[PDB]
């Protein structure tokens, strides 16, 4: 995933 | 013609006597960390203008909280960032640990210290009289600090007060509605949740100050010690003032509007009515009596006043007899 983050 | 001007009794010129870079948040140059340090664990909140997650810092295996910022005006990104950086290290002020952005969308995200919060709707009913005094003192430390640094919070309420009860650890969060106090500045009254709005916001008095936070704190305290959530249950902004007048009475409302030469919106004419000033003891009941004391009622009486100037400052509040049993 979201907005360049990984889960 | 026009309202009488007002200024804060304390910390009036903190921003006046600081360099432009301290308060000119539109000129702030953000320092950005490495987004790839943080991985999202779970959603905590999703507003129209933010998405908040618990996350793991994979560089040190510590939990953090990521707040994705999507405000209507980008100016507001730098306001929240600059205020958090100005207040960083203050007692009970949430710590901004990092600021990152999506390399593709450029969506920005604040990275905060994690607090192991329990939802107030589960936690507050377990707190004792001492716990409420202890937590209220922690919030007052945060507010006297932020006021002393020239910042009004403007959104003090349970959802913006994180408590890790196991570690007796409180943080005042959510500085997205916070503003720099400049004496004489006319502010937007369309701020705060309806139940926590001060009378100055309800009657459209724009030249308010730090004292707005003290009214919000009073609303929070009243809801906790009386187990009445919310304490002032208005159905709309106009009704909100009527709910306050049913307690504080209409006489003192008119003294307030006349001291500041405030014109009451015509919408009040048919709903305001006439109300006596109530004794705070009328709100004591079997379910809340273990939380109430003469000191608690006197303290509440000294926060919940129409005239923002007459309310206790945070520092005056901290010296009140209600906190005599609290360390420092
Ligand atoms: N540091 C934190 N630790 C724990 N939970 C947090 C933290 N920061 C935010 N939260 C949670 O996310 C919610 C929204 O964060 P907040 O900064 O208030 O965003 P908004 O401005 O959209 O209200 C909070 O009400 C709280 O439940
Ligand atoms: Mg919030
Ligand atoms: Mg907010
Ligand atoms: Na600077």
């Amino acid at each position: 995933a979201l907005y360049g983050f990984k889960w | 013609s026009g309202p009488v001007p007002s200024r804060a009794r304390v910390y009036t010129d903190v921003n006046t006597h600081r360099p432009r870079e301290y308060w000119d948040y539109e000129s702030h140059v953000v320092e950005w960390g490495n987004q790839d340090d943080y991985q999202l664990v779970r959603k905590l909140g999703r507003g129209k203008y933010s998405e908040v997650f618990e996350a793991i810092n994979i560089t040190n295996n510590e939990k953090v909280v990521v707040k994705i910022l999507k405000p209507v005006k980008k100016k507001k990104i730098k306001r929240e960032i600059k205020i958090l950086e100005n207040l960083r290290g203050g007692p009970n002020i949430i710590t901004l640990a990092d600021i990152v952005k999506d390399p593709v969308s450029r969506t920005p995200a604040l990275v905060f210290e994690h607090v192991n919060n329990t939802d107030f709707k589960q936690l507050y009913q377990t707190l004792t009289d001492y716990d409420i005094r202890f937590y209220m003192y922690e919030i007052l430390k945060a507010l006297d600090y932020c006021h002393s640094m020239g910042i009004m919070h403007r959104d003090v309420k349970p959802h913006n007060v994180m408590i890790d009860h196991e570690h007796r650890k409180l943080r005042l969060i959510d500085w997205g509605l916070a503003e720099f106090y400049h004496p004489g500045q006319e502010y937007n009254v369309r701020v705060a949740s309806r139940y926590f709005k001060g009378p100055e916001l309800l009657v459209d008095y724009q030249m308010y100050d730090y004292s707005l936070d003290m009214w919000s704190l009073g609303c929070m305290l009243a809801s906790m010690i009386f187990r009445k959530e919310p304490f002032f249950h208005g159905h709309d902004n106009y009704d909100q003032l009527v709910r306050i007048a049913k307690v504080l009475g209409t006489e003192d409302l008119y003294d307030y509007i006349d001291k500041y030469n405030i014109e009451l919106d015509p919408r009040f004419n048919d709903i305001l009515g006439r109300h006596s000033r109530k004794r705070w003891e009328r709100f004591v009941h079997s379910e809340n009596q273990h939380l109430v004391s003469p000191e608690a009622l006197d303290f509440l009486d000294k926060l919940l006043r129409y005239d923002h100037q007459s309310r206790l400052t945070a520092r005056e509040a901290m010296e009140h007899p209600y906190f005599y049993t609290v360390v420092k």
